[PDB]
């Protein structure tokens, strides 16, 4: 049996640390949802 | 009931499958993360009440209630909620996913299976979309998945 327990606010942090890329891909979604590739 | 971000916990011993976020009455995660499965909250009972599997998303109590979307320039908020790890913000400028149907904000952030649902937030704090849907490129990047309203 599936259960929740609260986390957290939603809130935006000024103090939150910066990170990741922003990769630009061509991608396509297929009917079940999956995200692949496209070149 | 209350508003905020939550984890999605099963039972020998609990494990965290994934996170949702509560938002006017409604409780919002990936379908991957439930499968639309009833949830237990306190001594009440969520039952689902919307769901698609290409979108995969679903609501609980009540129809998708988030639609703020991302901008296409500023930053945004991860609002992780990783298994045994308190709820922490991770700030980032997302990617882009190009399909035939348009442009989708990505995030290029890697975080354990059980942070499935955790939202991606806006500068305002809005939730933009739901973490854990995406690609690989070794490096897994995220769609900002958001559902209609």
């Amino acid at each position: 049996d599936m259960y929740i327990e609260r986390a957290g606010d939603i809130t935006w942090e000024k103090d939150a640390e910066v990170t990741g890329n922003s990769p630009r891909l061509d991608v396509a979604l297929d009917e079940s949802g999956d995200f692949s590739l496209v070149e | 009931t209350t508003d905020g971000v939550y984890r999605v916990m099963t039972r020998l011993g609990s494990t965290q499958v994934g996170v949702g976020v509560m938002q006017e009455g409604v409780f919002h995660t990936m379908w991957h993360v439930t499968k639309g499965a009833a949830l237990r909250s306190g001594e009440g009972r969520l039952d689902p009440y919307w769901g698609d599997v290409k979108q995969d998303l679903v609501s609980y109590c009540g129809p998708w209630k988030l639609d703020a979307a991302w901008d296409g320039l500023s930053e945004v908020q991860l609002l992780a909620v990783p298994p045994g790890e308190r709820a922490k913000n991770i700030q980032t400028l997302p990617g882009i996913f190009k399909t035939k149907d348009g442009d989708i904000g990505a995030v290029a952030l890697d975080y354990p299976a059980g942070t499935s649902g955790s939202p991606i937030l806006d500068k305002s704090g809005r939730v933009i979309g739901l973490y854990g849907n995406g690609v690989v490129i070794g490096s897994y990047v995220s769609a900002i998945t958001q559902g209609k309203r």
